[PDB]
Formats: structure tokens, sequence, C-alpha cells
């Protein structure tokens, strides 16, 4: 087996992206967003709360015939941001391109917060973490990918994000036309249950390469590049004008500025995330700051490669008993 | 913009 899905961004900075997902018999059709750096499949249901949903996309398990209950069965969610989800769970049929996949775990949720309210264009998650990260209780579920895994063609998920433009999310197989030149896999730990890995170094924009471990993972799921402060601060001193604001919570830099590139490391490859990307137009409507797409990882944590780097490469998820993440230019 | 922080 195997299946692409066109992912189509939800805005003009294409901050989020989202694939149309089948659930049910016969089918009800969400735009779900695909989130590596989570391993829930949730969606807003009929159980979910009237003041809670706006004008979104509604899965209805009472006009699904391969649905029901898991009973006692119980999720809830938190994101790196507040964000909240929470309610019960199904077990139902998903396709994602024509991939099946029967009795999936899918979560249906009786509150959601306000962001996933005022946020129209998504339907629910997708979770394409690792497993241990599910949030099911008392019985923990797994992903799509791990409940397609086995009768796919190659235990492995591409993503393609475009910028400004769909783009494609496949599962079972490479597509040697999507991407230029080789593919570089580097090794993953997968003992927080993330796609998590080690940057080589970074350059900015014509100037020379740092040789420095960046530990960071690959979440589709966050917007911006999350990068240590140094690293960070590197990049913001090239841009005449930027600096760091408390009101704002991040990196500024006027607006008619030209943005230079950030290279990261891939083993010994270099994949340059164009200074178009790290643009996310302005703080306000009418202002002549502009918010910037590389912020500190200072207050998380962690350091995430989001849509900003991730959509400046193709990116090969594998799935296998040892799992890499291959990055290639496109 | 609004972006995104997808798991805490």
């Amino acid at each position: 087996s195997t299946g692409s899905a066109t992912t189509t961004p939800i805005d003009s900075l294409d901050d989020a992206y989202i694939t149309p997902v089948q659930i049910g018999t016969p089918a009800q059709t969400l735009n779900l967003d695909f989130d590596t750096g989570s391993s829930d499949l949730w969606v807003f249901s009929s159980e979910t709360t009237a003041s809670e949903v706006d004008g979104q996309t509604i899965y209805t398990p009472s006009k699904s015939t391969t649905a029901k209950l898991l009973s006692g069965a119980t999720w809830s969610i938190s994101y790196g941001d507040g964000s909240s989800s929470s309610g019960d769970v199904y077990t139902d049929t998903v396709s994602v391109g024509g991939l099946t996949v029967t009795g999936q775990a899918v979560e249906s949720a009786k509150k959601v917060s306000s962001s996933f309210t005022e946020d129209s264009t998504i339907d629910g998650l997708l979770g394409l973490a690792f497993s241990t990260l599910n949030t099911v209780s008392p019985t923990q579920q797994k992903t799509f990918f791990d409940n397609a895994k086995a009768s796919l063609d190659s235990p492995v998920f591409t993503a393609d994000l475009g910028y400004h433009a769909p783009g494609t999310y496949n599962f079972g197989f490479i597509d040697t036309t999507a991407y230029t030149g080789s593919i570089t896999y580097t090794a993953v730990s997968t003992k927080q249950g993330f796609w998590e890995w080690t940057s080589t170094g970074y350059a900015v924009g014509s100037g020379t390469f740092k040789s420095t471990s960046i530990d960071g993972i690959a979440d589709t799921g966050t917007t911006l590049l999350y990068l240590p402060a140094t690293v960070v601060s590197a990049y913001w001193a090239q841009v005449s004008g930027a600096k760091s604001s408390s009101s704002v919570g991040g990196y500024v830099f006027p607006c008619s500025a030209t943005l230079p590139s950030f290279t990261f490391g891939v083993g010994s490859a270099r994949i340059v995330i164009p200074g178009d990307y790290i643009d996310f137009g302005p703080i306000s409507t009418g202002s002549s700051s502009c918010f910037g797409g590389i912020q500190s990882s200072a207050g998380i944590g962690i350091n995430i490669f989001g849509d900003v780097a991730l959509k400046a490469a193709f990116v090969v998820f594998n799935g296998a008993t040892t799992p890499t993440l291959g990055f290639a230019s496109k | 913009p609004h972006p995104f922080h997808x798991i805490h």
C-alpha cells in the first residue's frame, strides 16, 4: 500500500498546513493539521461543546457504520503554547490519500481550547510523532503511521511542504522526482518520543559555517524555527534594525529589509532556508515592523525545526526499527 | 501572523 495526500496552507504566511482525511463509513472528510511532534489523532466532533465550535467541520460518529465507542477510554493533551483539547475516543476507519487504516483510534473532542476555536480551517490534528506520546487512557493507542506501517511498501513518510503553495505527504514511498541530488539521512533518538536529531552547524547568509551541534525535533506542527539564543542572535545582527521586543515576544526587523538566508547542517550536507521564508509579515496590520521566523529556544527548553526549515527541504521520516531522518534539497 | 506551536 501507499498514499499521497495534498497539504495546502491555511494562510498566506503558511503558518499551518491542512491535509484532507476521510473518517468513517461512509466517508466524512475533515481537514487535519499533520503534527510530527504529537501523537494524537483528534478531531472536532458532535460531542464537542457548541460554544466551542465556530465554523469547523465536525465528525459525527453516530452516522459512521464502522464507528464504535472505546468505553472508559479518555484523552487529554496540551501543546507547547498553552493549547488544550480533550474528550473521549472512538474506533473507526481513516483513509489518508487512499491509504486505508482500520479500527484506528479517533479521539473525539468534548472540550477544545480558545485557540482551536479561532482556527476555523482546522478540523483536528493527526499525530505522526512516536506512539509513546499518545495520551489516551487508561489504554494507550497508536498513530496512523504506526497502524499503517506494516501494510506499507516502505515504512516511511515524506514531508514536502511548499512555500506559499501546497505540497505533499506521501506514505509508503520516496518520490525521487520531488528532490535534487542526494538525500542525507541522519540518526534519530526516539527516547522522548520525538523526531529528534542533531544538526551539525549553521551559516548565516554568505558567511562561514559554524561547527556546533544543535539538538532539535522535526515538528511540522510548529510554524517557526526555534534555535538557541547565540545562533539566533548571530542571525539577527546581520539584519539592520532588528531587535528583540518584550511585548511582541520575539525578534522583529523592519519590513523593507532584505532577509538573509539561514544554512543548517545535515551530516556533511547543507540545506539553505532562503531569506524570504523567514519573513512572517507585519506584527499588526498597518505596521512597518515584521515578524521574523528564526526565534530563540530559551523559553521552551527544546530546539524545533518547524515549517520554516522543513519547507526548505524534502523530508523523509524513516519509521524503520532504527529510525532515521533524511533531508534533500528541492 | 498566527504561528503554531503544535506536545507539552
